[PDB]
């Protein structure tokens, strides 16, 4: 599962 | 010389179903603590219905670093939700550790689909408590 960040 | 290195989160959100926020809009968990002298400070960041446009039909699920007494820290992360029974279900965990720094998150922006995680038969709002958990394990500090 592909991990990102929310900035 | 001595660290909390590996601990899990359990978080309740009351009343999911009703939660007012928006899309991009977040809902903060209270800060806890690990590593040496609770020195490495962590909470929860949940987007309801999504990050974005991309992620609308979506909760978003993010770990975000506080505060860290160096530059960075690196972790592994898993999330996952608790049904009726308090089992583990819906679990997605990083790759590899993560590089984390002060006022960053890293997770998943489409964590779970909200349609099912809404529909009362999948027994995942048990009581319309949505409970989350989250495991941490640090690689550096």
């Amino acid at each position: 599962p592909e991990a990102s960040s929310s900035t | 010389s001595g660290k909390v290195v590996k601990f899990s989160y359990m978080w309740t959100i009351n009343n999911f179903s009703f939660c007012r926020e928006e899309m991009g809009e977040v809902i903060k968990s209270s800060t806890f603590s690990s590593g040496a002298n609770d020195k490495l400070k962590w909470c929860l960041r949940v987007n309801p219905k999504g990050l974005d446009e991309e992620s609308k039909d979506y909760l978003s699920l993010y770990l975000l670093l506080v505060s860290c007494p160096k530059s960075e820290v690196r972790a592994k992360f898993k999330f996952s939700i608790l049904n009726a029974k308090g089992e583990e279900t819906k679990a997605m965990e990083s790759q590899r550790a993560y590089r984390f720094v002060q006022g960053k998150d890293w997770g998943f922006k489409k964590f779970i689909r909200r349609d099912f995680l809404l529909d009362e038969a999948n027994g995942l709002l048990p009581d319309d408590k949505l409970t989350l958990f989250c495991e941490v394990s640090v690689v550096q500090d």
